[PDB]
Formats: C-alpha cells, structure tokens, sequence
C-alpha cells in the first residue's frame, strides 16, 4: 500500500493506500510537491513516537529535517506565481488520476487555485489527458 | 471635472455608446473611471466599472450580459451597450474613483467626483 | 448585499434625524466607508467616507460610526434644505453587485 | 470524468492540522487576526490594528534567546520572522510575559518602503490566506502596502480557532527557506 | 515550438524554435546550463510585461527568482573549471545537435571555451557523438 | 559538419542585452573599466586604478540603507558585493552623489590575503573576461593578485558602452550563489 | 573502467575499477552517496596535481568545492537517522552489488551501521535483490 | 553469496586518509582525545576534561581574522565550528601559540541548553564516533548531554595518532552543511 | 523503598514470577528498576535489568535464554522465569538505579536503593 | 571482565586494609565506579562512586581512587564491624555481563 | 651570474643544443630562463623561453617549428635546436627574466639578468 | 608587433636625443614597458622597465615615458659613449611574437 495515511492523517477521510510504483516514482522523480508533504507525515509520525515528551516541536530539530526533506524552490516558485496572478497550490488538495479497476494510482499533483478558488478539470485538462497518456505507457 | 456626452433616445432592441470627458485632469492607466445609473425614481445601481491600463470589464453580473467593455484615451472614455431594452432608461453617471482596491480580491471604497447625470432613454 | 432603514424618513428643522444602513457580511475592513446623498435633480455628494471621515468640505454637521456591518449616520441641526435621498455605499466585489443601498428619503 | 475511459481523479484533502505536534501551522481566522499554532495547546497571534500597542522603541532583548526562553521554539520562531524581512526598526518588550513584538509600518511614496519588507514576511508566513489587505498591484511583491499601520505578534494560550482558512504548515517552512 | 526566442532574444539571429520533445527534456533532466538561461529568458518576458512600470529590477524580485530558478552549482563548477584551466561555458553560446529532416533538436549542450577561445568540434568529437547516438535512441 | 550522415550543430548566440530591464548584467570593455549594467538607462562603474580616490577611511554608512536610496537596486548590488568577500577594510561615502566604494589592496607574501579576497569577488562577478591582471596560477583560487591598488565601485549614467566582451547576467547571479 | 581508484585510495585493496555504465549512471541519477564521495577524490587528485605547493587545503577553495559537489541533504539525513537510532552509513564501506562474469558492477550502496556495527546481507537483503533485479532489466 | 545465480556483493572501504591534503578529516581516538587532521603534518585536538584549561573570558580576537594567522585554514575551522552551534559564550585565547578555544558547559534541567548545542555541533564533526559520553535519548536530538564540563580546541603537531575510528572527511563537510 | 515478593519453593524444569514493589516512590519511566543474584555463598551476578517506558529486555548473555521480560505498572515489576532448574538457586534483589546511560552505548555506572532479598529455590 | 584482589583478606582493628579492583577494558568514563559491601545476610550497601564519592552518609573512612581499568580502596580505622565482602561494579554493556566483582572478604 | 657554452660551428641540416648554467643563484621552478638570439648586425628576436616546474613550450610561431623544447636542472637548463640551416647564425642569450604573467593569459614585461652571448654558426 | 623611431639617429654631446617606440595594439598594462641598450658586441642591459623605472643603477639621465601604445626615450647630457642600438620590448603573448623593436643606431 506504500504510505497509507489514516483518518486521523487526511482530513473528512478514510484512510488511503497505494500501489508501491507511486512510491517508487515519488522518491525517483523531483519537484513533486506531494512527496514534501509525505516526508512531513512520516517525520510528524515518527518523531513522537520516538520522543513521548512534552518537548515536542524543536525548531532545532525541524528545521534541520526541512533542509533535508524539503524543496525550497517548491516553496518560493509557488509563491511567485501567487503575486503574479498565476495559478498556483496550495497543499490542502491534490489530484489523483487513479486506474479505477487496477487501483493504480499515478503521483499527485497538486490543486492549483485561480483568485482564491479551485481551477476545474477543465483547466487541467491537458496536465490530466497527459498523465493518463503517461499512466498508460507505464502499465503497457 | 467629467463631463457627459452620448445621452438622448434610443429604440429598443438596440445599442449606445455613452461618453465621458476628462476636464482639467486627464486619465491615468489606474482605476479612476467607474459607471453606474439610476431609472428616474429610483435608486442606484452599479452597471460596470473602468481601468485604464488594460481593458478590464468589471461588470455586474446583471450589467455583463449588455454592458460591454470601453475606450480608454487620455481625455475620452466610451461605453459601448448593446441589446438595450426600455427597462434601460436611466440617468447615467461618470464617477471618478479611488473605489478599488488592487490585489486579486478587489474592494469598493471611496468614490469621489460626479459628472452632471445624462439622460438615456430606451 | 445591503439592507437600509425604511423609506419614509422625515425630521423637524434642528437637532437631527436617525439613518442606518447593514450589509449581509462584514466589510472586508472596517475602515471602509461611504455615504452619500441625491438631492432630487443633482448628482451624488460624498458626505462620509472610510473612518467616518468628511469629504470635500461638506458641513460638520454630518457624522456616522460602525463597523462589520452595520454603520450609522445622523446629522446636526438639520435643515430643510438637507432633505435628500439617503444612500450607503462600499463592499467586496466578490461578494457583492450591490455596492450602493436603495436610498431612504429624508423629508 | 474518466479520462482514457479508466482514468478517474479522486480529490484528497489533508488533515494538516495532525502536524501540529512537530511543526508550527499557519491559519488565518478574519480580516484583523491570524495566527500560528505552536502546538497541540500553546499559538501565536498576528494582529493587524491601528493601536499603539508596544511603545518600546528600545526593546529590552538583552539575554533574549539566553536567560529565560518562556517558550524556546516560540522564541525561535519570531526570530526567524525577523530574520526573513530585508533591510529596519520594531518595538518589543519579551520581559516576563508580554512575549511580543509591534512593527510599524511608516513611511514619508515608492516600492521597496520598510512596509513592503515586512508584509511580504507577514504575508508569506501566513500564505494561503492573507489576501485581505492585499494592497498591492499583480506582479508586484514589492510594493505590498496594507491599510494598517501596526503587526502585532504575541504569545496566545490556544491551538483551535481555525475557520475561514487551514493551519497550513507552508507559511513556516517557506519563511525559512534561505 | 516549445519556447521560441525571437530577434530580439537571440543576437544577430532570427526567430527560433524546437519541438516540444526538448522542452519536455529540458524539464525532467537535471544539471542543463541552457534550461537555467531559458527560464531567466520567460521570467524577464513576464517581469517587465506585468510590472509596466519604471519601477524595475527590483533586486528582492530578482534575487528570489534566481533561489528558485537558477543551479547555483552549474554556476559555481564552471567558475572553478575557470580557475584549473579547463574548459568552461560562457552562456554566450550553446550546441544545438539537431536533426536536418526532422528538426529534432537535442537539448543544448553549452560551448566551452579553451585559453578565451572556443574549442572546435574536434575537441567535442566524443560528447556530438554520443549525443547523435541518444538523438536516434530516442527516435526509434 | 553531420554525424551519423544527418545530424547538425546549430550555434546560437543570446542576445544577453535582452534581459537588462529585469536583472543586472557584466561586461568588460577595456583593462581598466568594467562595468555593470544596471538597466535600460543607469549602470555601474568596476575600474582599476592606482589613485586614491576615496580617502575616507571612516565611511558615512549610517543610514546608507535606509534614508536615501538613490537607487535601491543599486545599493542591493554594492552591498553583495562586499558581502561576497571572504573576512575586511573598504573606504566610501555615498552622501548625496558619489554613489561609491574603494577597496585598497594592501599587503606587507602569501595567499589568502586582503587582496585575494576582493579580486576573487570582482572576477567572479566580472567573470567572462576579467583576465585582465589576472595575476595568479592555474588552480590557484586564493592566490590572485593584480597590478593595481585600488578598486573604484561607483554609479553612472550609462547603458550602452560594451564591446570586448558581452553584459553577461552570470557575473551577478554567480556573486549571490551562497 | 570509468573511476578507477588505486591502492593508495582504497584502503588496505588493490586497485579497482569498472565499466563504464556506472559512470553514467552515477551521474545521472541523484542522492548517491559514493557519487559525493568520488567528486571528492577526483577533486584531491587534482588539487594537489595542479597546486604543486605547501599552500595546501584552502579553506576557500575546498568550501567551494562541497558546495559545488556534495549533496548537503544526504548528511544531514544520515545524521538523523543516527540520532534517531536508525541505521545509517558512515562512508567508510560500499556494497557492490556486481555481476561475477560480466564484471557488471551496480551502483555502489553505502552500508548501514546499526549501534556501532554492521549490519548483515540479511538486513540488506531486499536492498539487494532488488538491485539484482533492476541489473538483470539493464543488461537486456 | 550470490544473488540471482551471478551477483556477488563486493565490498570495499576507502583510504579516506589519502584526501589528508585536499580536505580536513576527523578521527577519534578514545574517550577523552579526538580531533581533526588539518593536512599531512600539522593537527587539531578536541578534548574533554574536567580542567579549566582557559579562563580568559574575555577573548583577545582583536584581529584574529586579520593580523596574523598562525594557520589561516586552522582559523577557518575553528570559526566554523562556532558558527554552527544554534545560539552563547566561549573562552579563548589564539595571541601567539595557544591557538586554542575552551568551551563550558553549564546550566542551572531542559533540553536546548547551551551545553547541548555545543554538543550536537561537536558531535556532528566528530561524526561516526563521537558516542562517548553521549548522554541522550534516543531521537532527543537537542536534549545532548555530556560528562565532561569543558571542550577544548587547540593546534597539534601531528596528523598520525589514528586508531579506534576513521578520519572520516564527513565531519567537516556536514558542519558546513548549512 | 522496595520491598519483595514471590520467592519461596519451586520445581525444576519450571517457572517463577518474582516480584518487587515500590514503596513512596512510584515508578517513572526511565531504567530505574535493575536485578541482581547471588547463590548463598557466592558473589553477586546480574540478571537483568528494568526500563519502564517501553519493555527492554536487558538480560545478561547467560540469563537471556531462561529470563523473560517484565510488567512495569506504577509500582509494582514483574520478573518472569522460566525453564528454571535447582542451578538458579539464590538470594534475588530489587534495586533502584540511575545506572544506565541512554545513548546507543549503554553504560553501567552508579546503583542506589536496595531491597531485602529474597530466597528462591528451585 | 573484571578481576580482583584475592578474597583471604584481614586486618587488625585500627589502621588500614588493602582492597583492589582491575578491568579487562579501560572503562568507558574514568569517573564511572561502583565500590560498596555486603555483610553476610544483608542486602548491599554503597559505598563509594563515580569520582571516589560517598554514598548516603557511610563513614568518612572509606577512601579509593583510580581510573582506567584499576581502582582502590581502603578504609581507615577498620574496625571488627565492617567485616563484609568487598565488591566493584561498573562496566559498559557491550563490553561484558559482569559488572560486578566476585568479591573479596575482609575480616 | 648566466654563463653560456655549447656554441661553436655546425653545419646545416643539423642540430645543436645550447646551454646555460646558473652561477650563485639556482634555478627555481618559475619562468626565469628565457631565450633570445641576433645575427651579427641585427636586431634581437625572440627563440622562445623556459619555465621549470613543467617542461613548457613558449616557441615564437617562426621557432616552434625547429627548436625543440629544453633540460631544466637546477643550475643546468639545454635548448634543443634540430634541422638547423645557415640563416640560424646568430649571437645567443641567456636571459633572466621576471617577463612572465601566469594568467592564462600570458604577459611580456621585466627581462633582468643577461649572460654574455654566445656565437653559433650553422 | 611594434614599429620604432627611424635608425639612422645621432646626437651631439651634452643635451638629448629623442628616441620612441609604438606597438599596434595597446599593452595589456600601460605600466609594461622595457627600454634598454645594446653597445656593440655587448649583451644588453636594461634601462627603463614598467612605469618609467630605471633599472641596475643605470644613469639618472635615462627618462622616458608613454601608455597605451606609444613610449618614448630621451637621455640627458647625452655622451658618446652612449652609443649604442636602442630598443623597447614588452607585449602580450597571444598578440605577437615580436616583443622587441628592430633597433635604432644612435650615434
Ligand atoms: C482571475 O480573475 C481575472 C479577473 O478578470 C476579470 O476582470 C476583472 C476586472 C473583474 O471584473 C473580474 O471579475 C473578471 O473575471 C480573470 O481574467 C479574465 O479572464 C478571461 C478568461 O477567463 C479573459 O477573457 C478573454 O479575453 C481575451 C482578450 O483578448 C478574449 O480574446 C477572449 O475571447 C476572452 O473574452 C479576460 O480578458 C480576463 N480579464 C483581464 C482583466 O485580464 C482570470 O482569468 C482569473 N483566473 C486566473 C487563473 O487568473
Ligand atoms: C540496536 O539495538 C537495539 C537494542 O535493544 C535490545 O534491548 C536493550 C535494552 C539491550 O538489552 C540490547 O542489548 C538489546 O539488543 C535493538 O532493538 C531490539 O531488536 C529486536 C529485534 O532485532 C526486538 O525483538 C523483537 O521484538 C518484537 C516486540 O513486539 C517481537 O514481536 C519480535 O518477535 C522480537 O522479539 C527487540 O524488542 C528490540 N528492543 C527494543 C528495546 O526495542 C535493535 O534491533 C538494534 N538494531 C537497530 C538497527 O536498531
Ligand atoms: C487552498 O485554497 C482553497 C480555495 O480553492 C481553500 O478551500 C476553501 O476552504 C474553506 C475553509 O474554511 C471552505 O469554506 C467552507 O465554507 C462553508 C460555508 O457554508 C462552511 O460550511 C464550510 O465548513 C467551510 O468553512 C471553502 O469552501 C473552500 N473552497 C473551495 C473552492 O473548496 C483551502 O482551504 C486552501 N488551503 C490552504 C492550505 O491554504
Ligand atoms: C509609526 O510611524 C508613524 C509615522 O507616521 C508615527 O506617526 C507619527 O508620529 C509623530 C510623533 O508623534 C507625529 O508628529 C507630530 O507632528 C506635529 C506637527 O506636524 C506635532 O504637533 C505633534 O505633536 C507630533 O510631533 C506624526 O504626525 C505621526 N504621523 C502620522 C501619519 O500620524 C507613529 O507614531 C509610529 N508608531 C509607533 C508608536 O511606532
Ligand atoms: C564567451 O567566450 C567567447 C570566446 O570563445 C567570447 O567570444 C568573442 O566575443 C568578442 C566580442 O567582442 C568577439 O570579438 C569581435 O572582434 C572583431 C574584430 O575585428 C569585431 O569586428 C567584432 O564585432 C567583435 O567585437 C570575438 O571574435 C569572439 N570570439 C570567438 C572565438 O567567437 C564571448 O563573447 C564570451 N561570452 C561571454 C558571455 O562571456
Ligand atoms: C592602501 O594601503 C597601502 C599600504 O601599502 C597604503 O600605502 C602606504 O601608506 C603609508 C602611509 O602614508 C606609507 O607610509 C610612509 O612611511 C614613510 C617611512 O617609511 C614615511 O616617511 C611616510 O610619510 C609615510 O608615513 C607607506 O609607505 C605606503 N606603502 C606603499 C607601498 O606605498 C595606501 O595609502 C593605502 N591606500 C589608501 C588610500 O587606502
Ligand atoms: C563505520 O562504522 C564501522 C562499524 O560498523 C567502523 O568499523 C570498525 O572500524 C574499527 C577501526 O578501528 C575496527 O577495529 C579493529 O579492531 C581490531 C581489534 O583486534 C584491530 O586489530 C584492527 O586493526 C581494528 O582496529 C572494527 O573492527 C570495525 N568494525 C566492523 C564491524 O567492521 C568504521 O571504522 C566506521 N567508519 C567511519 C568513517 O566512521
Ligand atoms: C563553567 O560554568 C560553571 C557553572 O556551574 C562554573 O562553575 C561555578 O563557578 C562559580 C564561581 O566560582 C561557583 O560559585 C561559588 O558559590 C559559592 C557559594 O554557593 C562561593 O562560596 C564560591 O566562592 C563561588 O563563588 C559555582 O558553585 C560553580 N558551579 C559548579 C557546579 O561547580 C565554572 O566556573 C565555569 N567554568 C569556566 C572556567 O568557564
Ligand atoms: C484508487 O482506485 C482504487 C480502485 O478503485 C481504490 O480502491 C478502493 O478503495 C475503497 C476505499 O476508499 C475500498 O472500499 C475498495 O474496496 C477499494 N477497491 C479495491 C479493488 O481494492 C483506491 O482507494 C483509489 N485511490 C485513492 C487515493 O483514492
Ligand atoms: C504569555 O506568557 C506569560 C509568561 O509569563 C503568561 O503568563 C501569559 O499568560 C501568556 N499569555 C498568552 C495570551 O498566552
Ligand atoms: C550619481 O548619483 C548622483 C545623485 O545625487 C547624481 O547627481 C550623479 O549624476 C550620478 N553620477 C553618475 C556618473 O551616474
Ligand atoms: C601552536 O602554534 C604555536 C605558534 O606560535 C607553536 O609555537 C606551537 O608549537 C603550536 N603547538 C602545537 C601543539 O601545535
């Protein structure tokens, strides 16, 4: 299921898994801002159950993890396209194009937002049409 | 000061481009053109509204479907509608504006000189 | 969307004379403001605006206040010569079209 | 919508606030106050008002970040917010309680004023929001004026008043990323 | 035509273009001396066609777009291959390995320079071949 | 020249001028001024020189970044500029006009001197040329002298005067590659 | 033989080389801790050839250099995995996964220390037939 | 073992020692003495007494960048490993020989003392070693504590005394790493 | 304190849960809780040894393959053996620590409080 | 691994005895140590720790030293009463189980 | 000092390696030997010059072609000349230079010592 | 390359002579430069070097000056025992391969 993140992990949802070739993609490919999301559940997971303290959030110690599982150019271009009035993501959502009988579910992009409001499938027709063209290839 | 220029009869079914002059200050490329109307009687509506650097709509959502966009020159701005009915007939008026407010979620706030109203009939 | 006081308003010549406006949701900022009247024939004047600020020299008389949404205006030593229609404006161009109210008349 | 005819888009939302415990989070609430959850418990609020709150123009930070960090992580993350604007002056008390900082936002008219440096922290800090008082042209990052003259930052004692937007935890990682 | 440079982009030359297979390449692989000029190229078209103002240049702008857009290490690799007096890439000019029937044009290899002069095909025999290798890979 | 019977080298060259309304760039015109472009109309000022131009050991810096800018973006340049140094003395003034910097090289022999440090930060950001008065050895970064005693960094009117080299934008962007 | 290190390299071993593949593949593909290590073997080889000098190890240059060849992230992760009592890899050893017939050497793999000693082919034992899978995909 | 019939594991160590003239190295030897090799010759000593080796608080760096740098790479190092300790005090001398630096850990009990970042910087140039007298939990990155009341850094003579661990080049590159 | 409990008569090739409860001082989570055996007559050996927050085993070589782990509640630690046989006779302890140190490197420095022992047969 | 003095150990009351402890391993801080004593059917009492300090109140008398591998200890003034059997503890855990001495007995 | 030897008369199609020896100061490993020749009656040309840490070239474009490159030892440096003809009649020098910029790009400026000159005929 | 004053030149004794050098590309530095004499059957000795600087000791009444391309020479109280072929060199490596002047008599 790869990194399956529970109800308590996605919000007003069940718990999600995947196949293993979406994790496999995400720590091949680069500038997939999903994967710096990944990495912080996973860093949020483990460092309290390691720590069992009330000395939970050292910025020492999450900011050394950003520096090494974050990418700061994700961040800023992002930030960017904001003031320049192109549509830019935010983290809340993602897209995922999913083979609906074989479960396989390509890496997720995210959900750009245009004057405050969601873009529809429409305007990501073309990101969409080539990810399935891209999933299929895969598959084949 | 803003002057009025285009008012007068129309029949319906039809179309008018109204004007407004600049007098005194000439226009800039910011948002300091802004339109409204009231039918005699009656109180007022916004109808749509004018930036200068760009052709930019700001319409009403009613004003869109017959307000078109406008001519922005230094002096002289032009207001093209189209598809007027009766039901149009108003006083219109050119209003300098200091109104909106620029980042993407644009506010109205302060409106400032008022050019003599101009009779439209439909 | 903006609502108004009633129509039929009316007052004696001296002290003043009560005029509110509400919107359906709060101003984006609170500092934002206008009101204005129509003498019947005349184009608008700008009378408040923003922090309940005057315009253009009109007489002191004028005042107003509020926040979120709901703002006032009353003015001092009323005149006959004061009745006009009545009007606020001011709003979020997402939210709304109507960014100026229906007028009240003031007798 | 299937594209290719198997292809469906499911849409995920994430709980970002299920990082609260290690990584501060960033909401916006109304137009006057915004803030960072520092925790499961403890926050920080932004407030964007008119008042003089702070008029420490000597800001008593002597032994600051050394003698008595009321909330280390805490301290740390208004330092970092400091640290990112470019280029000038604050009030600030820190002594006991009181864990604050006032920036005013003066100027005598062009881009690149001392108001424009710390919107542009305040802004990216508290991104995904903070449109409201956008002042500022499309392009242009740094002529991003607001309408109030006082950025308040103080220590609050609650994590939960979210609305309006999402504790999201990019404001504090994108300040950071020097 | 992928990203098309005008007349006035490219110096004593006319309008060119490339199929989109190289923007697609450009994109995906890592360590391109040209792909960093090109998005300086679009940023500069988009800076000065929003701003429409005196007001430019700002460095704070500029700087953050070079933190998002630019490999500080293809920067910093060439300026010490500078100092060893080995041949390094000015971005004056680039090789363009490119298919006369098809147009297919290779992603731009960057053309170093020997003792402030360019080195000849001679001294790029092995990188041009390999190249044309991967171009008819590639194609098939 | 076809490999592989049809494969060709086109050779294009950048119009590097192209980008001068959005992001400084370098040319060098003879061995003793070089120069930044720092726009469509204003530019700036690298010559080699052996006069004492500026003789202000205590250099008026209060405010420099604050009450005038005479040209923000300008200042921003100098000022990385210096920051780039690796360790240390300057002369300058920037009071109304004479918008400039002084930097002495001065040395009682080895490498890794004063020096050093300043012509490693001016050829990088006059890289593409700057050959000039490169008096080091090969692979000898921290070894690099030169035949003048003074730097003169300051503000002019112009945009236009290149040729020898090419305004490349690499020089600047290099000097901030930290 | 691509990198090949003699005796005076590698430490108490005879000179090693490989083919030319893993060259390749060392320097397209990312987060490679022996990459990072052999950037800074060339990079000494050559220092000193040129230098020529007592003026040896410049703090400048070789700052320079780490910027410029190592991957800041693959410390830092590897010294959080330490304190988080994960195993990680000191550079001291590589696994070479390699093909006895062909000489067909993998991309070498750091090997895992786990509290203060090594781990077994056990541990690693996905690690590596994976990679003997992903080496068999190569070859045909 | 082979895998899949034909793969053979090799595995081969490096002679890290031979990077000695390119780059600084750390190795440790037992539990009181560690230190850096700073070339072919000359050394660097960490040590962890009890001993108040240096008692000049007040530190004479008055030109230690500057005037004279007994080892100019040496002076680097050492402001290196400074500079990456998060936030306060240290003795020092460096006027002559005694080109040394004493560290005190003292506090009046919570983590993020000074004395555990003087410790996450230590061990991390000290790293694949260094777990001598490592009094942390396990993931408490800054909650570090140490046996010993002071950490001394001094030049050496030698670059040989290499037993118990590796002179491993990660050390320096990860402090750097910033 | 620490007091004892669960000693006493057993049979070979069996089993014994020994027991050791707090007394004033609860139990925290750390490695606080350590024991020890000596046959009469002979010096002391130790066993195993006890970390509250999550169950360590801490068994000496030998003692790991008959010594199993223990519940740690507030105040009251059980020891489980089993496999047990007549060698295993002699006097157990409860002691308290501050003997181990926590980083990879665990090291034994430092006993405190100890409780009576207590005699087990087997 | 840890030796010890050989356990037939005595003196006369007044004055000192000689006790000792030596390591397999140079202990992993030279501050690290255990000496205490058990008297026949009592439970064991600490004696001296880390840097030769006395534990919870026991008669100034008892001194050591050491570092390394090898430690002492004496008590001054010995008297018929602190007959025991002498032990040392401490150790690293990797390096050995025994982390205790076999112990030797002073009469 | 610079002394010369290895003159003398050859005949053409030939060859001839001229030599300098250092008096007092040693050769370092720098380009502080450099080569010049006139004939009788002429001006002085450049042969070509020598550096010492690397065997370097530095050939005029007319020399390059026959005179080969040179020995240096630390007082003894060789010119190797081949394919020599009679126009090669000139007076040789032995100069001590500080001529060389080490940039890549080379510099000529300084010549100091001279050694006296040999006469070579061809 | 660089070109030189006419050969053919003399002097009285007592006053100058005037004596010049042009390349045809500017030096790589103006402060480059090397004048110097050769006496007949003599090796040559250097006068003049980088900004006017006399070399050796030679006479104070060697001067001269220049940037850019063009040098010159001069020599007070000129003597007959001056006589000598007068020359300039200096260049840069990658523009010539003459980096001395052909020489001019002077009498
Ligand atoms: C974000 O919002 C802007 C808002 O622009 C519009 O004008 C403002 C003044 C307000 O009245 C807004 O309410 C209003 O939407 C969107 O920009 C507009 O996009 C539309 C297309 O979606 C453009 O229409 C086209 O214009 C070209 C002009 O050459 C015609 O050829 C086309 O046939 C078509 O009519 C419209 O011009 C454009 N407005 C401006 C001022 O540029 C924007 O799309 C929206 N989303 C994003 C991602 O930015
Ligand atoms: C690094 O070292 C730890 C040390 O943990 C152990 O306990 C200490 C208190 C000392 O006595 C150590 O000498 C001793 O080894 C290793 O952790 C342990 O790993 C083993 C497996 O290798 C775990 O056993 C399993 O536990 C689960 C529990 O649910 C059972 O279901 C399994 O069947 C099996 O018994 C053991 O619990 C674990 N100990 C602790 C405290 O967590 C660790 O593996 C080693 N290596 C690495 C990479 O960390
Ligand atoms: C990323 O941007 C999107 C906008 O595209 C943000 O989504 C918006 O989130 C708010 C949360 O307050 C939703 O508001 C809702 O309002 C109704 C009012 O009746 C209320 O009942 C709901 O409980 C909720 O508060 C809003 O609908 C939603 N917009 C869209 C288009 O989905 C998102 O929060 C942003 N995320 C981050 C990290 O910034
Ligand atoms: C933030 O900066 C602003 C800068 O605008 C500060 O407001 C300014 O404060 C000064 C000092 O009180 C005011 O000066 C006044 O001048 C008049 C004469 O012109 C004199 O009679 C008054 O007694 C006073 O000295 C200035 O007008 C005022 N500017 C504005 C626009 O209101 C503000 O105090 C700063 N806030 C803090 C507390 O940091
Ligand atoms: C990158 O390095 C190359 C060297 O390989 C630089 O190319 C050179 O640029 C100069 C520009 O001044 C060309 O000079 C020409 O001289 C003739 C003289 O007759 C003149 O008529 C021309 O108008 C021009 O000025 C020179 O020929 C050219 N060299 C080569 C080999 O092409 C290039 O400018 C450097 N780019 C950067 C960004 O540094
Ligand atoms: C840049 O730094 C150089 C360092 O060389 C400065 O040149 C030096 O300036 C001092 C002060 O004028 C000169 O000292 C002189 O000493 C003699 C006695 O030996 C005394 O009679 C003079 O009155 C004077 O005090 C020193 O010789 C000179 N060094 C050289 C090589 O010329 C230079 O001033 C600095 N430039 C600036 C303006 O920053
Ligand atoms: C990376 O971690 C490994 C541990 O997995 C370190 O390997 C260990 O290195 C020491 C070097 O002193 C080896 O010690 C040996 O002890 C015998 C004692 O008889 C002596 O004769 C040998 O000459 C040597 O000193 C130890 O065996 C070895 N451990 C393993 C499992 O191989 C490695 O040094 C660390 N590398 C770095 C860069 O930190
Ligand atoms: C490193 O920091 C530690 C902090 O513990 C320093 O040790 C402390 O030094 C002070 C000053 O000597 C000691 O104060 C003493 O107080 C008693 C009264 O309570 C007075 O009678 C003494 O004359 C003295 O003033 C303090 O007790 C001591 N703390 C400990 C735990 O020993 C240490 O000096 C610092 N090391 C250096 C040299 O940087
Ligand atoms: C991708 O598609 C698969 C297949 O349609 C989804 O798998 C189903 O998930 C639901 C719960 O959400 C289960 O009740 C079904 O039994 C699953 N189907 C099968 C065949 O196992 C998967 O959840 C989708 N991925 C994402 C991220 O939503
Ligand atoms: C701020 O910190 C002080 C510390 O003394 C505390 O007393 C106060 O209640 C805190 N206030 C808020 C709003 O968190
Ligand atoms: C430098 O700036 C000053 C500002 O007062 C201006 O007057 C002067 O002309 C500028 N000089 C040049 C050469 O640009
Ligand atoms: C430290 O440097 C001084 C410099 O004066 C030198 O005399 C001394 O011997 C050096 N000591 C060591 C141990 O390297």
């Amino acid at each position: 299921g790869g990194y399956c993140l529970t109800r308590w992990m996605l919000i007003e949802a069940e718990l999600k898994c995947f196949g293993n070739t979406a994790v496999a993609k995400c720590n091949e490919k680069h500038d997939e801002e999903f994967c710096d999301m990944l990495r912080l559940f996973d860093f949020n997971k483990q460092a309290i159950q390691r720590l069992k303290a009330p000395a939970q959030m050292s910025i020492q110690l999450i900011n050394k993890a950003v520096n090494a599982l974050i990418n700061d150019q994700l961040i800023m271009k992002n930030h960017l396209r904001d003031i320049m009035c192109i549509p830019y993501c935010n983290y809340s959502k993602y897209w995922y194009l999913n083979h609906t009988t074989t479960g396989r579910t390509s890496l997720p992009k995210c959900w750009l937002v245009s004057n405050g409001s969601y873009l529809n499938e429409t305007h990501f027709s073309d990101d969409i049409e080539q990810q399935a063209d891209n999933m299929i290839t895969e598959m084949l | 000061q803003l002057e009025e220029s285009g008012g007068g009869l129309v029949q319906t079914e039809g179309s008018l481009t109204l004007t407004c002059t600049a007098s005194g200050f000439s226009f800039s490329n910011n948002d300091y053109i802004c339109w409204v109307r009231q039918a005699p009687g009656k109180g007022l509506e916004w109808i749509g509204c004018i930036y200068s650097d760009y052709g930019f709509s700001f319409f009403a959502t009613w004003a869109k479907d017959r307000f078109s966009g406008s001519k922005t020159s230094s002096t002289t701005v032009t207001l093209q509608g189209t598809g007027l009915t009766a039901a149009d007939t108003a006083t219109y008026f050119c209003v300098k504006t200091y109104v909106s407010r620029f980042g993407y979620y644009i506010r109205w706030d302060y409106f400032d000189l008022w050019g003599p109203g101009t009779l439209v009939i439909v | 969307v903006m609502t108004q006081t009633p129509s039929p308003v009316s007052a004696a010549v001296g002290g003043t004379v009560s005029i509110s406006c509400q919107s359906s949701k709060s101003v984006h900022n609170e500092n934002f403001l206008s009101w204005y009247q129509q003498k019947p024939g005349q184009r608008p004047k700008l009378l408040i605006y923003r922090a309940s600020t005057l315009a253009s020299g009109v007489p002191s008389r004028f005042k107003g206040s509020g926040s979120g949404t709901q703002f006032t205006l009353t003015i001092s030593d009323v005149q006959c010569d004061d009745a006009a229609t009545y009007y606020c404006a001011g709003g979020d161009i997402q939210s709304s079209d109507d960014v100026f109210g229906g007028g009240t008349e003031v007798v």
